[PDB]
This record gives structure tokens, sequence and C-alpha cells, in this order.
């Protein structure tokens, strides 16, 4: 005791990102 | 590169993965070939080794999801977030989920499943996002190019900080991203664009605003997916709001972010002969409506206004601008001064007094 997974989860997950920005803008 | 806190590392070299489900936009095999290609990237430069399981539970669990799809973090429909991965660990650790609201392809369309995987697998192996725009592990997606993929040096360095190297990397030479402050730095092309300075080197350009000292570093395909990686030459038509870009015998006109109608054209249409197989450097003069085009030790003066080469050309660089050697890598002009880049040197040529005012390292344009 006490009983709990001290590293239960990771916030350190990271995402790749591509912007919704757009063509033909002049 | 960046690793994660505590230096989250797999403690085993022989790892396992499982493709739970598949994108509709691709065939199972086309999909299996990608992920396998994607691990190969990392395996080629580490002791690591990947084995695909066909059932049960693997280290890396690969699935496709839509919106809220299980984990607390949901996907966002088309574009935006492309996927996400967890750092090395017990269960959710190592996993990678991909957005199924995406058109996964093995081409320049949709989003390249192999490119996005390679990146996201890196997280799975312990690499955090990199700040280097040259790195695969950079936070923002960009279609690298049609050409055969090479893993950037930042990435090789980062992953080997954890595990590497391995016995025989099949092509050791990995692309380093240019160093603004290396006094051997030599430039490919330079132009103004909307008041800012554009400096091309390899698959990158710096954009340096008159009011900044640190330039930003973009990948060229980040702006113009269609343009090549290396640029030979570039120049602007400011008042007409437009930038011209040369590579080999093709040349493009561009208005901000898009190619003009029916580009690229052949440089022959510019009046050049056939033996001229590249423009080395180019500068336009808004004053007079004319453009200098350099090739080899020669120079052409073309009438950008009336669309025709001036008569009496070509002339030798060494006549019209003596003392700058016999080649020109990149050139721009500002307020009566022409700046001629020959290797790691830059010459400041005064149109006024018709000679070289000062001489200085090429990288001093990058505030070095
Ligand atoms: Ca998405
Ligand atoms: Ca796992
Ligand atoms: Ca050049
Ligand atoms: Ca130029
Ligand atoms: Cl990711
Ligand atoms: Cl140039
Ligand atoms: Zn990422
Ligand atoms: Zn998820």
């Amino acid at each position: 005791g006490g009983d709990e997974d001290d590293l239960s989860e990771e916030d350190l997950q990271f995402a790749e990102r591509y912007l919704r920005s757009y063509y033909h803008p002049t | 590169y960046n690793v994660f806190p505590r230096t989250l590392k797999w403690s085993k070299m022989n790892l396992t993965y499982r493709i739970v489900n598949y994108t509709p936009d691709m065939t199972h095999s086309e999909v299996e070939k990608a992920f396998k290609k994607a691990f190969k990237v990392w395996s080629d430069v580490t002791p690591l080794n990947f084995t695909r399981l066909h059932d049960g539970i693997a280290d890396i669990m690969i699935s496709f999801g839509i919106k809220e799809h299980g984990d607390f973090y949901p996907f966002d429909g088309p574009s935006g977030l492309l996927a996400h991965a967890f750092p090395p660990g017990p269960n959710y650790g190592g996993d990678a989920h991909f957005d199924d609201d995406e058109t996964w392809t093995s081409s320049s369309k949709g989003y390249n499943l192999f490119l996005v995987a390679a990146h996201a697998f890196g997280h799975s192996l312990g690499l955090d996002h990199s700040k280097d725009p040259g790195a695969l592990m950079f936070p923002i997606y960009t279609y690298t190019g049609k050409s055969h993929f090479m893993l950037p040096d930042d990435d090789v360095q980062g992953i080997q900080s954890l595990y590497g190297p391995g016995d025989e990397d099949p092509n050791p030479k990995h692309p380093k991203t240019p160093d603004k402050c290396d006094p051997s730095l030599s430039l490919d092309a330079i132009t103004s664009l909307r008041g800012e300075t554009m400096i091309f080197k390899d698959r990158f350009f710096w954009r340096l605003h008159p009011q900044q000292v640190d330039a930003e570093l973009f990948l060229t395909k980040s702006f113009w997916p269609e343009l090549p990686n290396r640029i030979d030459a570039a120049y602007e038509h400011p008042s007409h709001d437009l930038i011209f870009i040369f590579r080999g015998r093709k040349f493009w006109a561009l208005n901000g972010y898009d190619i003009l109608e029916g580009y690229p054209k052949k440089i022959s249409e510019l009046g050049l002969p056939k033996e001229v197989k590249k423009i080395s450097a180019a500068v336009h003069f808004e004053d007079t409506g004319k453009t200098l085009l350099f090739s080899g030790n020669q120079v052409w003066r073309y009438d950008d206004t009336n669309h025709i080469m001036d008569k009496d050309y070509p002339r030798l660089i060494e006549e019209d601008f003596p003392g700058i050697g016999d080649k020109v890598d990149a050139v721009y002009e500002k307020n009566g001064y022409i700046y001629f880049f020959n290797g790691p040197i830059q010459f400041e040529y005064s149109i006024w007094s018709n000679r070289i005012v000062r001489v200085m390292p090429a990288n001093s344009i990058l505030w070095c």
C-alpha cells in the first residue's frame, strides 16, 4: 500500500498537425 | 531533436506491432507496405527490429479512428490533427492512432500514410517533437517530395541518442539542415518577397524581415508543394506582385502561394539558347523593367516589360562586373547596390561608382 499505478497514463502523447490553410489567395 | 522526460526508452530491441484495422482509402497490402517502410526508416539506423503480429497484443498497437475514437483525445475530422502516438510504455505506450477522416494515400495526394507513420512511430520510439524544420519529427506535416525518402540527420542523431547505431545503415549520408552561421555557407538564390528577404539553400529558404535579426526557416515545399527542392535562381517583379523561380531549364511564375497559368515554361521562351541548361542567379530592376540572368561566366539582360532579350547579349560577367570571379551563385539588389554571391563570399557592387564597395561573408545577410 498504497495501491495505484503511479504511471497510469501519459500526457506526453503528441500529435502531428497539418493546417487547414487554403490555396488561390492572390 | 528532443527526447521525452525521464528518457523513455524501450528496453528490448526486438519489438512487435499489429495493424488493428485499415483505411478504406488504401488496400491492405498498400497499407502494410507503408508501416513496414515506416519502421524500416528507424530500423535502418538502430539496433531496433520490428516484427508484425497478426493477432492479440503487440507493443505498438496501430489503429484508425474517427472523432472521439476511444482515448480521451479525439480526432478533428478532415485535416488539422493527422494522428498521435504515445511514448514507449506498458499499454497505451507505443500505440499510434491515425485519423480515418483523412484520405490516406501513397502519393502526393490526401496525406501520405508512410510519411505520417514514420513521424508518429518516432514518438513511439521515444522522440519528442523537434524544433528543426528540417527534421521529420517537426510538429507540422509537409509532403517531403516524390523522390526517395531519406531520414534527416536531426532524427538519426535523436534516435541514436537512445539506441543506435546499427551494423549497416544502407545510406549513411543523411540530410543536415543548413546552418545560418557557418562561415562556409553558400547560397542558392535570393529574392525580396513582399518586403522580406528570401534566401534559398537546398530544400529550404530563410525568410528574413527587414525588422528582424533571426530569419525563419521554411521548407520550400511547405509553401509550394509543386516547386522542386533545390532552386537555381530567383527574382521578383514587386509592383506586379510576383516572384520568378528557376531550376534547370524550367522556370515558374508565382503569385504568393500559387503557380500562374501554364507554368512552368522552358527558359528557351525567355530567349535563351539551348546549350544553356541552367540559370545560376537572377535580379530584376523595377526602375528599368529589365532582368539580369546569369549563367556560367555569361549574363543576359532581358526586357521583363516588353518580353524580349536586349540586344548585344550575352556578355561576360568579367566585363560588365569585373572582380567578382567568373560565376554568380545568387544575386539581389537594393538601392543602387548589387550583391553578388560567389561561394562563401559576397561582393557589394555599386552601380553608382561602378565598382565593388565592400566585401563580406555570404552569411552576413543572415545577421551572422
Ligand atoms: Ca484530421
Ligand atoms: Ca502498447
Ligand atoms: Ca544559384
Ligand atoms: Ca535574385
Ligand atoms: Cl503524432
Ligand atoms: Cl538569385
Ligand atoms: Zn508528432
Ligand atoms: Zn487516439
